[PDB]
């Protein structure tokens, strides 16, 4: 008996719904439930690098940094990091829309992400 | 060198070829080209063309020579539209240009053969045929009337549904604006194409109709001292029948279909025509009183029943101010009806101009100078509102 | 391929305007439900499927009426365009729970329907069905007496299709058919100007204003009565 | 009048048409081989107890008790709810089936609804 075989729509319903700490926490159980727990969904707290790197694997369109401190696919859009894991990571990016940076010098990956940024 | 032009099918475009058609067709109007050859088999040919322009053009040119030479050429395409029926359509349409172009004296010989040919093909599979037909023997009524006009006249007390309909198309065409030699003739008989012929079928009461609106639109003279024993049956016309009305329905969808909706707006088209020239000789509340039945009709004639609403609003703003109070309640439900949802977004936006049209009708009606009665008109809440200023 | 013999039946039913109950309804609606209720979006492919049933269906149609001329093409569209909406929206309500199943010509059923009449609009009958509607006025210029009806449905076609927006009303009828009022009123203007006096030219102004006005009113659309008695 | 309510297994009741008209299909507006008896006559005492639908975790108690008696009852209506295109009882399903999975560890997860990713995924994150 296989309980799981209902679509994925009402998965995405209740991850409406769901917590996302206990979203993250419980995604792993099996290929499926992480393979579709990375969708655009609900990804629309300490930063840290491999927090950066788990959030670019999913897709983002608004960022979330109050005064938290901190220390490759085109879907993702005071602290004071060097260039390559604030802006090397992403070497272009056009759908921004909100961002908060502060205490950052210009460089070459912010200048052209921001030369082919057509989105606000 | 026009014939080798028009028969080259290489390097030839459609321009050339209609240019050459009309040149031909032109030439043979006034001199006779009964002494060259190859003219009727490429003119036959040109018939089966893929563009529409070309066969109007072989099809006009075709009788254009006959003209000239009637003796040689009508007994031709005469046969012809027996023999073949895969292109009769242009050939009637031209034996109808031959008619109308070919000289009276010169046709009268051939009158008695296109009238047995005619009556003969009055009864067809296709309706274009009937229309062609129809057209034609209308045409050729207007030449020797005397003679027979009493043969179509003749025709109502046994001929069949069609035939009948056929007869009442063919005076239709014989009505012009400028006067004609055969008006007297045609204001002594029309009593009982229109009387006699009122009631007898659908179709034929369909064709009476547009009949009636063509002579009322035409020449009201005709027409002008037979309203009263007419206009009656222009009014049990324009009335509701629920044995036509048919109801397809799928699931929680219905799709009503109605066939006497097409004799409800030709009465309603005849009863707007009468406003223009036949409005002081008739009783303005039997007019009133079918104006508010209509009303309540299908939505297409619900914008003719506010046009002529609009236009009673100028004319006689008396007899409007009688019945002010029984001209608005369909209005008012007009403006008030809602739509069930879940329905396409055209259904939605189709009521947002017949709203739209019943403010301007009622704009309208206000303008009368002593309608100061107001019938609860002082009800505008957010919606309804924004109405007003869209109208004005 | 397990259940399609079965929707493909009732969806060639639903397109042969014959009644059909409540029951047929259902069970349509059931077998959408269960095959798009399938373990993993799933069920996007049968989207192919029905716009090549629809597709075959009206190349299949247009055969009959290919070689129809004038005042007989435009009873076959007007008499088609009906059922075929009908249909439609038939086909649409199956396709209810597959409505919302989707995230992403026109994605949507009752839109795809009315896409696929639109390239069934792209071939030259049409045009042939534009002049015959100008023909048709031009009649109903001539005094003579025609079938309104037959022309408002092919008006409100040319409305829906494009997506209120009227582009292609505008770029197929709208401009052509000021064109042709234009060149008609000027040749009229011209013609009696000559012989009879302007007193009477007075006159037949006027009736030829609310004559128009009544046109515009009666099978037109809202959009051409501002600009049309400009 | 009443709309027909049928099942696969024979059973056939009749349900108001007055009384379960809230529900966005029947408004807009039967065979359920996917759903219960049980299940779709709970679907009427909720609509019928819920006149106005619309078109822990903020649910009621007494909406919980006549529904918990395992884990199928639940997942079966929900089946339902997503049928009948009701907006009410599938959000109150679903909280309640993720307030019952809110509380354990994703192994208890596991083994309720029957490792080296699992190693992954636990040091990956800082804020889980």
């Amino acid at each position: 008996v296989s309980w799981d075989s209902l679509p994925d729509e009402l998965l995405l319903g209740i991850f409406s719904c769901l917590c996302l700490p206990e979203l993250l926490k419980v995604s792993g159980v099996c290929k499926r439930w992480y393979r579709l727990a990375s969708d655009e969904s609900l990804w629309q707290k300490n930063l840290h690098p491999d927090v950066t790197g788990r959030l670019l694997s999913q897709g983002v369109i608004a960022f979330r940094c109050p005064r938290s401190f901190m220390d490759s696919p085109f879907r993702v859009q005071n602290s004071v990091i060097e260039v390559s894991t604030l802006h090397g990571i992403l070497s272009q990016c056009s759908k921004l829309q909100n961002l908060s940076l502060e205490g950052l010098r210009l460089s070459d990956p912010i200048v052209n992400t921001l030369a082919k940024n057509s989105n606000l | 060198g026009q014939f080798i032009q028009d028969v080259k099918n290489s390097r030839s475009t459609d321009s050339i070829r209609l240019l050459a058609l009309l040149s031909l067709g032109e030439v043979g109007h006034h001199i006779d080209l009964s002494g060259q050859l190859e003219l009727k088999s490429v003119i036959l040919e040109a018939f089966s063309s893929p563009s529409e322009e070309v066969k109007s053009a072989a099809s006009y040119a075709l009788g254009s020579i006959s003209v000239g030479n009637l003796p040689e050429y009508l007994p031709f395409v005469l046969q012809e539209i027996t023999s073949q029926p895969k292109r009769q359509y242009l050939l009637l349409h031209s034996l109808k240009e031959i008619i109308s172009s070919a000289s009276v004296v010169g046709l009268k010989p051939y009158v008695e053969n296109i009238w047995a040919l005619l009556l003969k093909h009055c009864e067809c599979a296709e309706e274009g045929t009937r229309n062609v037909v129809a057209e034609c023997l209308g045409k050729l009524t207007l030449i020797d009337p005397e003679t027979l006009l009493p043969r179509l006249k003749g025709y109502l007390i046994s001929g069949s549904s069609y035939a009948r309909s056929s007869v009442v198309t063919a005076v239709k065409f014989t009505i012009s604006d400028h006067p004609q030699p055969i008006d007297p003739l045609l204001k002594n008989c029309i009593g009982d194409f229109l009387k006699t012929l009122e009631d007898p079928d659908l179709n034929v009461r369909r064709v009476a109709l547009v009949t009636f609106n063509s002579a009322a639109h035409n020449k009201p003279s005709l027409i002008r001292d037979l309203l009263d024993t007419v206009l009656p049956h222009l009014y049990n016309e324009t009335k509701v029948r629920k044995e036509l009305i048919r109801e397809v329905e799928m699931g929680p969808f219905k799709h009503t279909v109605d066939d006497g909706l097409d004799i409800r707006k030709a009465a309603f088209e005849c009863m707007y025509t009468l406003l223009d020239s036949c409005l002081d000789r008739l009783d303005i509340f039997e007019f009133l009183n079918h104006v508010e039945d209509g009303l309540k009709d299908h939505y297409d004639i619900k914008m003719l029943t506010f046009l002529m609403l609009v236009r009673l609003s100028t004319l006689c703003p008396s007899a409007v101010l009688q019945r002010l109070d029984r001209l608005v309640e369909p209005l008012r439900a007009t403006c008030t009806t809602k739509v069930k949802a879940n329905s396409v977004k055209q259904e939605f936006e189709k009521q947002d101009e017949l709203k739209r049209s019943a403010m301007r009708a009622v704009a309208a009606l206000l303008t009368i100078p002593e309608a100061e009665k107001s019938p609860l008109m002082s009800e505008f809440q957010s919606q309804i509102s924004s109405n007003p200023e869209l109208a004005a | 391929d397990q259940i399609w013999d079965d929707l493909r039946a009732g969806i060639q039913q639903v397109y042969t305007r014959q009644s059909m109950a409540k029951s047929r309804y259902m069970e349509l609606y059931t077998h959408v439900y269960n095959y798009c209720t399938s373990v993993h979006f799933v069920g996007l492919e049968l989207y192919k499927r029905l716009k090549e049933f629809l597709k075959n269906y009206l190349t299949n149609l247009l055969k009959d009426g290919e070689d129809l001329m004038d005042e007989s093409v435009l009873k076959f569209y007007t008499q088609q365009w009906e059922d075929y909406r009908f249909s439609s929206k038939v086909l649409n309500g199956i396709c209810a729970y597959l409505n919302r199943h989707w995230v992403r010509g026109i994605y949507e059923i009752y839109s795809l329907a009315l896409v696929t009449w639109r390239d069934c609009l792209f071939r030259p009958l049409n045009k042939q069905v534009t002049n015959a509607v100008l023909k048709l006025i031009e009649k109903e210029r001539n005094g003579e007496t025609i079938n309104t009806r037959l022309i408002s449905g092919v008006v409100q076609s040319y409305v829906e299709l494009g997506l209120p927006t009227l582009t292609v009303y505008k770029e197929s009828f709208e401009s052509q058919f000021l064109a042709d009022t234009e060149r008609f009123y000027t040749r009229e203007s011209t013609e009696f100007l000559q012989q009879n006096p302007v007193t009477e030219y007075m006159k037949k102004a006027e009736a030829r204003l609310l004559e128009e006005q009544r046109r515009v009113q009666v099978y037109l659309h809202e959009s051409t009565q501002d600009e049309l008695a400009r | 009048p009443s709309i027909k309510l049928q099942s696969s297994d024979g059973e056939i009741f009749e349900v108001d048409v007055e009384i379960a008209k809230q529900s966005v299909t029947i408004k807009t507006m039967v065979p359920l081989p996917n759903v219960n008896a049980a299940i779709l006559k709970k679907v009427i005492q909720w609509c019928t107890h819920h006149k106005d639908d619309p078109p822990t975790d903020d649910i009621p108690v007494w909406d919980q008790e006549f529904l918990k008696v395992d884990q199928g009852t639940l997942f079966e209506l929900i089946l339902a709810a997503n049928y009948l295109d009701i907006k009410g009882l599938l959000d109150v399903t679903c909280k309640t089936v993720a307030n019952m999975i809110k509380g354990k560890t994703p192994e208890e997860i596991r083994k309720t609804f029957n490792e080296e990713e699992e190693a992954q995924v636990r040091k990956e994150n800082q804020w889980c």
